[PDB]
RNA sequence: CGAGAGGUA
């Protein structure tokens, strides 16, 4: 007594490790005429936590009915859709669905016509807007619609929405208004996964997937790549020429920054008090024994590298200056989709601040130039000239970025730095 | 190896059972999010 | 002379240097003279 | 049955192809010509599954014709395009 | 195989290994650079502070 | 039919003992290809 | 303040130092940091509420958002007995006998 | 409301290569006709073989799957029949519709080293000889002796498996783009500026007349779609200088084959199948709709 | 490098300035042997045992 | 390994074109310029004809 | 003064300017190693002795300022490893990507395995049938001559999204490039047998001798070597019969080994990886007619998600595809033309897209294309490029259990 | 049956 497997059962899918309940998923099984793969929607790869590059799955079936009828009722993709962490929704877009939600909600001024419109309504369990734009130019005929009524027939005509902090207005399933922040797409407190499976919970899994095949569509349409014009971050050389020389002026003021914060100690306190000193000068004229007296010290070090940080983050504010609008890296950093402004920052202008948290018998000499990996009197030969040295915090700031390329000594600096970093 | 904690954690604690599979994972979004692809 | 010599003369010198080097000792030649000192000496 | 016909009933004359063994060389194509006529109100397809080799085509008309006369009508025109373009390149290759 | 002729290209290796590996019992053995600390300087450690004067040959530290 | 290693020679030898090439001295022997009929799928 | 290993507790010597100034500390407020002898100086409660508090603090450093429900457990579970127990086998052995 | 009138201009017609002109019609016709020319029409290739002396350097599959690539004439390709619907026959073996028998041999009994080409492949029908263009397609190569025989067949198939049965090479097809130019913001850039713009333009579009001492127009159709020039001219503060857009009722289309047919038999084959599987289409919609 | 309890290598895990030129500071086995093992660089010779003394010679220069 | 047949992106049959881009080679041209004798306007087919290597002579020789 | 003359001590060539212009002397000439130490053109310095003397980076930076930089360094890029120089855009990518790469994917790659498949029976023997040496050109894969130090082919990358199937770090390759010969390999597999019983049949592909002839296609459950017991072919063994060696030691004891081939084409869950640490499994097999084609025509091979770029720090890929780019379109001068990658000596990006305009191509790397399923043409160009990708040894029908 | 080294998530 024992048939094959085929559809309607069910089988208790896990990922290892198995960090949290939410890893035992029960799914029914489909067949597919593939072979020695198996194959899931993307979306469900939050609560494994895996991607896809070699991961492998391992899957229990159920032999009794009784661990049939209690796998479906406790342990289904239904049962979980509440986070028991947070209280918040588990199942949420993955970077892809995001970004075409915040490209069809930023752009506003690619109008869709009734062609498009109707094809990409296929994928949507709702009817279809009114147009809502007749006429846009004084001979244009064909009235299209908008990106922000796309977005609208996934919700259902008796949703109410309103995020404040986006200036998101849902009224009658349709979305009103919005001007930016790309919050209420992500995992928050008020995203509206959240609010449509507070609402119904009965078809939140089939709007999610409907939404996603609707953003492939679209996205597919449209199109998204990464060139050089993104990397470069500049719309000619004079323009680039511009941003290094802001760059360079940024360190430059950072690191002025990170020296006078630390003087806040007190054996300057005779310096600091407003009275008169002949010793001002002394002060300014020794640049490069402050970075020997800094990486000698722990506490000194930390408070530098928050001063560096704070001078810092303007420094990295530029990148919204010299960008453009259609960058990848600046719509994928705005829609939370994957990465962040400072690993744009790392790739176009500068890496910035490189340091280490492990004592070693080396520094490093504030240059990173070929003129200092010759001096014997650096940090970096053992002895920063003699009295003598035997640990050292390094801590040390790259100009150059990864797109202009690396000097041998500013790898050697880098790879100290993250060799700290291991999972294992 | 098998000696102490280990032997309690390979006998007692760790089992292994029957009826089970082990494959590698694509993507595929034509499948709905309960649905896996056997 | 001091700088009669040019620049991209000395490139083409540092990589048939590079050349030579390599096809002298190769890539392994340190073990191959540890094991014939061993025998030898 | 390769072509089969359902029928909606929350819309009226509306209705949904099922089209075995395609592709989107002719769910495209047929798509295109439907929007020609003025009573088509919605034509559209998808191909929801690649593995399953189906192509599924929604029709909507007015108070006019059924979806299977402009489905017939489409399909009878595009023949007779194809036609003339082979007699064209015919004159032309000669 | 050192300082093999013309005739022997023809036959023999594959002309794609230099050969710095072992035959023991049909499996390649190659040997690792071990690292060790040299016994021709003056070693000067902490806690306890001492200076110790390696052996060359016989334990004569 | 084994063919031998460095010399060119059938050994065509079927007993257990017999591991060594006549004449040769080696014990290195290679199976021969016969001639048969093998379907492939381009 | 260096560890007293002996039967004398770091909090009752620094009173004694703070005698000539009383009402310029708070003595409303101030606590030992730890989370053992403050269940002796100030009881059982006050360490829970630091434990709890440490907890918070922890949890929001992580980067993660937690349910104040799991964190009170876990604190009102690791002081059944009246005491902080390790999260070693003897402290589950004492929590047990 | 009904159908649609395209035409069609020859402008340079080869064995191999054809560059036609289509005007009035949709994209997704001059797409669908693309599709079918690439992966639906039917040629004629080895997909079985028989070894029985083999004793080169490469290996059998090896040899065989580089067999099953060589382009073979397929002037009977639409008459003949695939092998799963050929009833009054076995499956292996020279057959009448279906499968064609090919016969090799090489044997190098000489110093030098010999090269078995595709030249040397003989076949029973004379009209399925494989296309020839020069020394031929190189097999293996084989040193004194290794001898290697070889039986192998072909069947009709559709090139939407194995990628070796479609004719097509690259198809393309464009949009045809008119260049509109002001003619009265020129007049404002100075001659410099003009030599600037002239070299933003990756393909030689835009030309420098010496007469007029202007711009003009010279190949239109080697634009590629490429944001330069207007990128250019928004930079040097022009913002509606060039405007270019593609037509949709034009397109230009390039056909190149492989040998195994002509490119103007392969589009009329293409339209053939095209047409086909329009009628297979309606008889069905017809079945459906009468019962 | 042998090191005894791998699993705590300590300060020989990171390059060193001395690796300059002798063994490559950017590919090292991740994972517990990480930093033990070091691939040296192109240019990288090992020194054998002479056999001249030099003796003479030194006192030969002054 | 003899030459990739039907250049696996483009779809033309470059199995012809290796001896006559040999005998170019021998002569004073360049890559570029022979590429172009061969009448090869796609890059895919140059990166065909440029990346492959000749590894057959040694299977034969050894 | 310390002087060290013992073993053990690790040494480099370095470039001497005192003597430097003595070279300029009979110019046409290779050489020898032996005459430029013995003429002290060249000499070998000691980590101890390195430090005492003062060493330039580059060439160019010794004729500003000469008569301070007594010592001089061949190349930068020779400090790195043999897996590592080879790498290019070395330094453009982040460090653990470039260590992966010069560990782990370098040792999985699939590339030459031996021009002399005779005499070895080592197990699982992989051999790639069209292996391609890369468009670029590195000083030390120059200086060592060798081709392979590269083990892969490279394809026509695009960077763009495919309906969502190559979602979460995926790879979408093109089925109509596989099934032509693209990534195509071959796996040996060996069985050995020691006897000191003695090989027999004892009662069907086995011949009299106790082994199967040669061509013999052999499934599971099935005697590969025969004993009289017999070896049988467990669940996941299979192939075809390529050769059957018998050996003997001085003892007398005998040993058999049989060897397995088959060819391994490309599955759906096949692991994949680049030269910058990118690293993935195949999602999906898109036909030809599907893809994003461009004028020309030229269709994307391996199409890869864009997300995978910004969180994995790897800048440099492009780079290495437009420089490909470059060097493979033709121009209508190839003389003087960009082609070296060498790590620490990359190009500048204003050369490369220069070099790239003289193509004909736009000077980013991205180039319009059209959709190939309803024909229109997308907004946003792609960027499309022949990148060196290489495939790893770890297969999906080898996970199964 | 164990033991030793490498690798994957
Ligand atoms: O020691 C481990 N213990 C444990 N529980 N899990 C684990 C350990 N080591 C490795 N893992 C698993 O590996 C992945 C790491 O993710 P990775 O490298 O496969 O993908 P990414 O996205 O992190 O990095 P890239 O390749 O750049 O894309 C962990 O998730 C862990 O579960
Ligand atoms: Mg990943
Ligand atoms: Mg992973
Ligand atoms: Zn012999
Ligand atoms: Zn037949």
């Amino acid at each position: 007594i024992f048939r094959s497997l085929m559809d309607g059962d069910t089988v208790l899918m896990n990922r290892p490790p198995s960090i949290h309940q939410h890893s035992l998923i029960a799914m029914t099984v489909r067949i597919l005429p593939t072979t020695s793969v198996v194959s899931l929607n993307p979306i469900c790869c939050l609560p494994f936590r895996g991607d896809f590059d070699g991961d492998c799955l391992h899957g229990y079936v159920p032999q009794s009915i009784q661990a049939k009828v209690e796998l479906d009722e406790l342990v289904a993709l239904d049962k979980q859709l509440i986070n028991r962490q947070n209280g918040r929704n588990l199942l949420s877009l993955g970077q892809d669905s995001l970004t075409a939600a915040y490209l069809v909600n930023v752009e506003k001024n690619c109008y869709l016509n009734r062609a498009q419109m109707q094809q990409l309504q296929m994928y949507c369990p709702f009817q279809l807007p009114p147009p809502a734009i007749i006429k846009a130019s004084p001979s244009s005929t064909e009235p299209q619609w908008t990106g922000m009524q796309l977005f609208g027939m996934l919700f259902p005509p008796g949703f109410d929405y309103t995020y404040p902090l986006n200036n998101v207005v849902v009224s009658n399933g349709e979305l009103l208004s919005f001007s930016e922040g790309s919050a209420w797409l992500r995992d928050g407190e008020g995203n509206f996964i959240e609010r449509l499976l507070k609402h119904d919970k009965g078809k939140v899994l089939d709007i999610i997937y409907s939404a996603q095949e609707m953003l492939s569509q679209w996205l597919l349409m449209r199109g998204l790549s990464v060139s050089l014009a993104d990397l470069y971050l500049s719309s000619d050389l004079q323009s680039r020429k511009n941003l290094t020389e802001e760059i360079s002026y940024g360190l430059r003021e950072a690191e002025q920054v990170c020296n006078k914060q630390q003087l806040m100690v007190e054996s300057w306190r005779d310096f600091l008090a407003v009275n008169g000193e002949d010793k001002e000068e002394d002060s300014v004229s020794d640049l490069a024994r402050f970075c020997y007296e800094r990486q000698k010290s722990a506490t000194l070090s930390e408070l530098a590298v928050s001063a560096f940080k704070d001078a810092y983050r303007d420094v990295q504010a530029l990148a919204y200056r010299y960008g453009d609008q259609s960058n990848s890296f600046l719509i994928m950093s705005k829609a939370g989709s994957k990465g962040n402004i400072g690993k744009l920052v790392q790739h176009s202008m500068c890496i910035g601040l490189q340091n280490s948290a492990v004592s070693l018998s080396f520094g490093f000499p504030r240059e990173l130039t070929c003129a200092a990996w010759n001096d014997p009197n650096s940090p970096l030969r053992g002895a920063k000239g003699k009295t003598t040295t035997e640990s050292y915090v390094p801590y040390g700031v790259i100009e150059n970025s990864f797109l202009t390329g690396l000097n041998p000594l500013e790898s050697f600096v880098h790879s100290v730095t993250s060799r700290d970093s291991s999972f294992s | 190896k098998l000696c102490g904690l280990r032997f309690m954690k390979d006998v007692l604690l760790g089992k292994r059972s029957d009826h089970t599979f082990r494959t590698v994972v694509v993507g595929d979004p034509s499948l709905k999010l309960n649905e896996i692809g056997i | 002379n001091l700088s009669e010599l040019g620049e991209g003369f000395l490139q083409s010198f540092c990589k048939k240097a590079a050349t030579s080097f390599f096809d002298k000792y190769g890539l392994i030649s340190h073990q191959l003279n540890s094991y014939n000192y061993f025998i030898e000496h | 049955k390769k072509v089969s016909y359902d029928r909606d009933t929350k819309i009226i004359n509306a209705a949904s192809f099922t089209v075995e063994r395609e592709d989107h060389t002719i769910g495209n194509i047929v798509r295109m010509q439907l929007h020609r006529d003025e009573n088509v109100l919605f034509a559209g397809y998808q191909l929801p599954h690649p593995l399953k080799y189906k192509i599924i085509v929604r029709i909507h008309t007015t108070s006019q014709s059924s979806p299977m006369q402009a489905y017939n009508q489409a399909i009878n025109d595009l023949d007779k395009e194809l036609d003339y373009l082979k007699n064209q390149f015919e004159a032309e290759v000669a | 195989t050192s300082e093999k002729g013309k005739e022997n290209c023809k036959k023999g290796d594959c002309a794609f290994d230099q050969g710095g590996y072992f035959v023991i019992k049909g499996a390649e053995k190659v040997f690792i650079a071990q690292e060790q600390m040299c016994t021709k300087r003056l070693w000067i450690s902490n806690s306890p502070w001492t200076v110790s004067f390696r052996s060359e040959n016989k334990r004569n530290r | 039919t084994y063919v031998c290693g460095d010399c060119g020679q059938e050994n065509t030898l079927k007993s257990g003992d017999v591991i060594q090439c006549r004449e040769c001295g080696y014990r290195i022997l290679y199976k021969k290809r016969t001639r048969r009929v093998v379907q492939y799928e381009a | 303040m260096y560890g007293d290993r002996g039967k004398r507790n770091c909090w009752t010597a620094l009173l004694e130092t703070c005698l000539p100034i009383m009402d310029m500390i708070d003595w409303g407020r101030s606590h030992p940091d730890n989370i053992r002898q403050c269940c002796s100086v100030y009881g059982i409660d006050a360490g829970r509420s630091i434990f709890v508090a440490n907890l918070e603090s922890a949890v929001s450093d992580t980067g993660k958002e937690i349910l104040r429900e799991h964190l009170l457990l876990v604190a009102d579970s690791l002081s059944v007995t009246g005491e902080f127990v390790a999260l070693n086998a003897k402290g589950w052995s004492k929590q047990r006998q | 409301t009904y159908q649609r009138f395209p035409k069609i201009k020859i402008r340079e017609l080869k064995d191999d290569y054809a560059k036609f002109e289509l005007r009035e019609t949709d994209v997704s016709m001059a797409n669908a006709l693309r599709r079918v020319m690439i992966s639906e029409v039917p040629t004629v290739a080895i997909d079985l073989v028989e070894i029985e002396v083999n004793s080169s350097v490469l290996n059998d599959e090896f040899i065989a799957h580089r067999l099953g690539l060589i382009p073979l004439t397929s002037e009977r390709a639409m008459s003949m029949r695939f092998s799963r619907d050929c009833d009054a026959c076995d499956g292996d073996g020279q057959c009448e519709f279906c499968s064609v028998e090919f016969r090799l041999s090489s044997k190098c009994v000489t110093d030098q080293t010999l090269d078995v080409t595709s030249r040397d492949l003989y076949s029973a029908d004379p009209t399925v000889t494989p296309v020839d263009f020069h020394k031929g397609i190189i097999i293996v190569k084989l040193r004194r002796g290794q001898e290697l025989k070889l039986r192998a067949i072909a069947r009709k198939g559709i090139g939407k498996d194995h990628a070796k049965w479609s004719p097509a090479a690259t198809v393309t097809f464009m949009y045809e783009p008119d260049i509109i130019i002001n003619e009265d913001m020129m007049d404002t850039l100075s001659d410099e500026e003009k030599i600037d713009l002239i070299e933003s333009s990756p393909t030689k579009v835009f030309g420098m007349d010496p007469v007029t001492r202007q711009v003009v127009v010279v190949d239109p159709e080697a634009y590629t779609y490429d944001e330069e020039v207007i990128k250019k001219a928004e930079a040097m503060g022009k913002p509606g200088l060039i405007e270019i857009s593609p037509k949709d009722d034009s397109f230009i289309f390039t056909v190149e084959s492989t040998g195994a047919v002509k490119a103007s038999q392969l589009v009329l084959n293409a339209i053939d199948l095209l047409k086909q599987k329009l009628d297979a289409v309606r008889l069905s919609d017809d079945t459906v709709e009468a019962d | 490098q042998q090191v005894l309890y791998t699993g705590k290598v300590g300060d020989a895990r990171y390059p060193h300035p001395s690796h300059w030129g002798r063994v490559c500071f950017l590919s090292t086995p991740d994972g517990e042997n990480c930093g033990l093992v070091k691939n040296m660089s192109l240019l990288g010779l090992v020194s054998t045992q002479s056999l001249e003394s030099v003796v003479e010679k030194l006192f030969a220069c002054g | 390994m003899i030459i990739p047949v039907r250049c696996f992106t483009c779809g033309k049959v470059i199995g012809n074109k290796w001896d006559q881009y040999l005998d170019l080679l021998q002569l004073d041209y360049t890559e570029g310029d022979a590429l172009d004798a061969l009448q090869l306007v796609r890059y895919c087919c140059r990166r065909m004809l440029m990346t492959h290597v000749d590894l057959i002579e040694k299977l034969l020789n050894y | 003064v310390r002087i060290f003359t013992d073993a053990g001590r690790l040494l480099r060539p370095l470039l001497v300017v005192e003597n430097l212009q003595k070279l300029k002397q009979e110019k046409p000439s290779q050489y020898p190693f032996d005459h430029l130490l013995d003429h002290g053109i060249l000499e070998l310095i000691g980590i101890e002795e390195e430090e005492d003397c003062n060493t330039a980076w580059g060439i160019k930076q010794l004729l500003k300022e000469p008569k301070i930089y007594t010592h001089c360094e061949l190349d930068l890029s020779f400090l790195l490893g043999v897996s590592c120089a080879v790498v290019p855009f070395a330094n453009h990518d982040h460090g653990r990507r470039v260590l992966y790469q010069s560990q782990k994917h370098c040792q999985q790659a699939i590339g030459f395995s031996s021009t002399n498949p005779n005499i070895r029976c080592d197990t699982l023997s992989q051999q790639l049938f069209y292996p391609q040496k890369p468009l670029f050109k590195t000083l030390a894969s120059e200086c060592l001559k060798k081709e392979v130090l590269f083990n892969g082919q490279n394809a026509i990358v695009a960077v763009n999204v495919h309906l969502g199937y190559n979602q979460e770090d995926s790879i979408v390759m093109n089925k109509a490039s596989l099934e032509r010969g693209m990534f195509r390999s071959e796996q040996i597999r060996s069985y050995k047998a020691e006897v000191d019983v003695q090989f027999g049949k004892t009662h069907d592909s086995l011949e009299d001798d106790g082994f199967p002839f040669i061509g013999a296609n052999m499934s599971t459950g099935d005697i590969v070597i025969g004993r009289c017991h017999s070896i049988k072919l467990k669940h996941t063994e299979r192939g075809i019969v390529q050769k059957v060696v018998l050996s003997s030691n001085d003892e007398g004891k005998n040993f058999a080994a049989v060897s397995l081939r088959q060819v391994r084409s490309p599955c759906l869950g096949d692991k994949f990886s680049s030269m910058h640490g990118q690293k993935g499994v195949l999602g999906y097999l898109e036909e030809q007619q599907n893809f994003p084609f461009t004028i020309q025509g030229i269709v994307p091979d391996i199409v890869i998600n864009p997300h995978a770029f910004p969180s994995r720090q790897t800048p440099g890929q492009l780079l290495e595809a437009a420089l490909s780019k470059g060097i493979a379109c033709p121009i209508q001068a190839y003389t003087k033309l960009t082609r070296h990658a060498t790590p620490f000596s990359t190009p500048g990006v204003t050369e490369i897209t220069e070099q790239l305009h003289r193509a004909g191509f736009s000077r980013w790397g991205n180039e319009r294309v059209y959709n190939g399923r309803s024909g229109e043409m997308m907004r946003s160009m792609i960027f499309m490029g022949p990148t060196f990708y290489q495939r790893l040894v770890h297969m999906s029908e080898d996970k199964v259990k």
